[PDB]
């Protein structure tokens, strides 16, 4: 068996919450996660050295949040210490390292503009080992379970794309499967919230919607449980998993060149 | 040394670091001083990490907040969303469609089942239930203890509890004990029966089995959870009850209503048993510590009005209380500028003067990551912590120059002295809470065969029990209002409304040419107020008081500590090596770090 580890840099932890919610599978050995453990402090600091140890290059390494490079790294303390020096020690002799959603793979949104803790994605920093980037604000549940258990079934990572995302969940735009593009296709667009054509779930590309340009599996596997996703609940797509998506203006300003897509 | 609020704090003792702080959300560092006798007199809330989201939000667009703020935290998932949108809302002077209120309502009450139920089993527990005991239980006696603290629970039988064992003795065995390793498994601060501890085990369980159900409501309303969608004006989810094209339909209301049947059924028969049990053996075993400020100064902003923007019909009405007078609740007032205001003299920001308390619509956010002259280590390397000058990245609010806690404790006492002095809205929570008191006191001790008690409210509330209690209490309640919402929200589509957005100013060119406004929640861990300016369309300033920002504030110019702090005091410790009794009251206030420094 494969240890996973999960540290936690600076986060808002739903990529934690995320993870607990799926359905399909509901393998690793847990062994350090500050969210769950029963130890605490110097005990909590001891369980995580022990299992580098006894696995040495045979345990992944998972993580959610960012570090960041501003307040000399105390702007996440862990253990006294800046939460980049915990990262480089545990990177150091991992298998394989996974970065947990937008925080991890690219930044999320403390690295919007200004970015005043200079918050880094983990592949910034750690550059001589395999990563696989898993991102989303959240990612959905069942990415993330389904990630973990490739890895863990053929103890390698799964084919990724140029910008290191899992092609298996990650090779569709939103735009392409989504259940509104027959409207999208006919031209019939919600233009004001709770409009006639909103009751009637038109295309949301006029009220700035950005599936044609995010790559997720919002729109087929959907979440909790394929129960719906922010389009079927008739909001726009966001962006929540392509880097940058913060700083892409305003959520609610149309994509230029409709005809593109 | 020096006496403040009561407490004599003193850091001449021995002291103990606990960093990090386990089974929370986030980053913290907690530091104590225990005098000979392992009593706690010193303590320190230490915040361990920032992102700066205030600063990230100046010169965007109002109508985007929600989102980027809704990110400070993924566990208290959209109470920020919904405290953005009500600034935004009370700044542009909007107001939203019936439909949009009860579904934002059902949406919050959702997130504090989730998020109270959630914590107790998931991080909470393990500071009352030894999970090594659970392994020396009868299942036959854990049966017949399920049948007297919940007769109504359906899953009850000794081979069910039997089989849970063998399960967790297998993963015992298997030398990969995962997050029970290097417990604190046999502490005397331990004192529940093998029978009690097994029980709790199933029921976590069960819990992190059905939470996925229950958030279903968001993903409904919603799309997605974590972090569901929100909208300036209403609700994005367009209703068409007899069509499946709009975002809400019948079939989709029928669906919400059946997640919150199932959440009735789980608070009343699983969740709060199991914490009156627990409570009532901490009680008998003499251990009501952990009271702080609980036991003087409350402060809840009130919440759940039956009727939409009046606060008089307020469900968990809400004020300030000092001094452990509960028969003066102040009002409070989030628009006064002497009311809220936010210190940093020991926090790692700057102000042009750091004697005075900022309010929020005039706060500053600009770090200042500095450590104190009496700091034992580096700046990169701490081993002591200097809490004489700054020492965290939590700023320190306080009404009226006050510290105060806040939480689910706060609104029940602010609740029972509400129904005191005449209103008429929270006679549930006071009925909840007089029948709390008689099973802890009379019927569960008659039950177990123990003494009967005589603890008041007032004594029993204020402690780690009673802020454990409170919680549990409120998810029921959540539960049975939103229950009540559902019903409302139905016959007023049926009656043929089906209004979800005014958009009469979604158009910035509407927008008075600068505004300012405040949206306030009682979010799952206490008072939430986000403070926004607009100017020409933009964002001017954006500054957000969260929950944890006031109970693991640091101490404010006058050296007055917080509520984490307070509550930390006057404590004894079985052992200085194990932070047992440190972990239970700090967790009582279910500590969300990311949430608390945004
Ligand atoms: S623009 Fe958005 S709502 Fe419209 S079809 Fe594409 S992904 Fe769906
Ligand atoms: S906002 Fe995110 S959750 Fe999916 S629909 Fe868009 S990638
Ligand atoms: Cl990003
Ligand atoms: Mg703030």
């Amino acid at each position: 068996r494969t240890p996973v580890l999960w540290l936690h840099g600076l986060e808002c932890t739903c990529c934690s919450e995320s993870f607990i919610r799926s359905a399909h599978p509901l393998m690793i050995s847990l062994d350090y996660d500050d969210t769950l453990m029963a130890a605490a402090g110097h005990q909590a600091e001891a369980i995580l050295e022990e299992i580098m140890t006894k696995y040495k290059g045979n345990y992944i390494l998972a993580v959610e949040g960012n570090p960041p490079l501003n307040q000399d790294g105390m702007s996440c303390i862990i253990g006294g210490r800046p939460f980049i020096e915990q990262l480089k020690y545990v990177a150091k002799d991992a298998k394989a390292i996974i970065s947990w959603g937008s925080c991890a793979s690219w930044g999320c949104v403390q690295a919007a503009k200004p970015n005043p803790t200079q918050a880094t994605p983990v592949h910034k920093v750690i550059t001589d080992k395999p990563i696989i980037k898993v991102p989303g604000c959240p990612p959905i549940a069942e990415v993330m379970t389904g990630v973990i258990t490739y890895m863990l079934t053929f103890d390698r990572i799964p084919e990724l794309d140029r910008q290191g995302r899992p092609k298996m969940f990650y090779s569709q735009r939103i735009h392409d499967k989504c259940y509104r593009r027959p409207h999208f296709d006919a031209g019939q667009f919600v233009e004001e919230w709770d409009d006639e054509s909103a009751r009637k779930g038109f295309c949301l590309y006029k009220m700035g919607c950005k599936g044609p340009t995010t790559y997720n599996a919002c729109s087929t596997t959907r979440w909790n449980e394929g129960t719906s996703f922010p389009i079927q609940s008739g909001h726009g797509c966001i962006g929540c998993s392509e880097d940058g998506f913060w700083d892409k203006g305003s959520f609610y300003d149309r994509l230029t060149g409709i005809s593109q897509f | 040394a020096y006496a403040t609020q009561g407490f004599n704090l003193d850091d001449r003792g021995r002291r103990i670091v606990v960093d990090p702080v386990t089974r929370i959300e986030g980053h913290m560092r907690c530091e104590v001083n225990v005098d000979a006798n392992n009593v706690i007199r010193n303590a320190v809330s230490t915040g361990t990490m920032w992102r700066g989201l205030e600063v990230i939000l100046k010169g965007r667009d109002p109508r985007d907040a929600w989102a980027f703020v809704e990110r400070i935290c993924g566990v208290c998932t959209g109470c920020h969303a919904l405290a953005s949108v009500r600034a935004v809302e009370n700044a542009l002077d909007i107001r939203i469609p019936k439909n949009a209120h009860l579904i934002r309502e059902i949406m919050a009450k959702t997130l504090q089942v989730h998020d109270h139920a959630v914590h107790f089993y998931h991080l909470h527990a393990l500071d009352w239930v030894d999970v090594m005991s659970a392994l020396k239980a009868d299942p036959k006696r854990t049966s017949e203890l399920q049948q007297l603290v919940s007769p109504a629970h359906p899953l009850s039988s000794a081979g069910y509890f039997r089989d849970i064992q063998n399960r967790l003795k297998r993963f015992v065995e298997s030398g990969q004990l995962g997050p029970f390793m290097n417990g604190y498994w046999g502490s005397k601060a331990y004192v529940l029966p093998p029978e009690a501890n097994l029980m709790a085990v199933t029921h976590y369980l069960e819990a992190l089995d059905l939470q996925k159900e229950w958030v279903k409501i968001h993903t409904i309303f919603g799309g997605k959870n974590p972090h569901p969608n929100y909208l300036v004006g209403g609700v994005p989810c367009a209703i068409n009850l007899d069509a499946a094209s709009a975002p809400v339909n019948m079939e989709r209301l029928s669906f919400v209503k059946a997640r919150i049947d199932e959440i009735i059924e789980f608070n009343k028969n699983v969740y709060v048993p199991d914490v009156l049990a627990i409570g009532t053996l901490y009680k008998q075993a003499g251990w009501l510590y952990g009271g702080g400020l609980a036991a003087t100064n409350v402060l809840d902003y009130g919440e759940y009005p039956n009727v939409a923007y009046n606060k008089s019909t307020d469900q968990l009405p809400g004020g300030a209380i000092l001094n452990g007078n509960w028969d003066e609740v102040f009002p409070v007032d989030p628009r006064d500028s002497q009311q809220v205001q936010e210190f940093v003299s020991h926090s790692w920001y700057k102000y042009a003067d750091e004697s005075v308390g900022l309010h929020p619509w005039d706060g500053v956010t600009e770090p200042n990551y500095v450590l104190g002259a009496n700091t034992k280590g580096t700046r990169t390397r701490i081993e002591q912590i200097d809490e004489s000058a700054k020492y965290s990245w939590i700023k320190s609010p306080r009404w009226r120059g006050h510290a105060m806690e806040v939480g689910p404790l706060s609104r029940y006492i602010l609740a029972y002295a509400h129904a005191r002095s005449g209103n008429k809205y929270a006679e549930r929570p006071k009925e909840q809470l007089e029948y709390s008191a008689q099973m802890i006191n009379s019927a569960i001790p008659k039950a177990l065969g123990l003494p009967e008690t005589q603890y008041t409210l007032k004594q029993l509330l204020p402690s780690t029990i009673g802020r454990t209690l409170a919680r549990a209490l409120e998810s029921q309640y959540c539960g049975e209002m939103m229950h009540s919402d559902w019903h409302d929200l139905v016959a007023n589509i049926r009656a043929g409304d089906t209004a979800t957005a005014n958009v009469d100013k979604w158009d910035p060119a509407t927008w008075p040419l600068q505004a300012k406004g405040v949206g306030t929640v009682a979010a799952p861990r206490g008072a939430l107020g986000h403070w926004i300016r607009i100017k020409d369309g933009r964002i001017e300033n954006y500054q957000c008081v969260v929950p944890t920002t006031w109970n693991g504030s640091p101490r404010d110019y006058k050296g007055q500590i917080g509520a984490f702090e307070a509550s930390l005091m006057n404590t004894p410790m079985v052992n200085p090596e194990q932070p047992v009794e440190i972990l239970r009251t700090l967790h009582s206030f279910d500590p969300c770090l990311a949430c608390s420094t945004h």
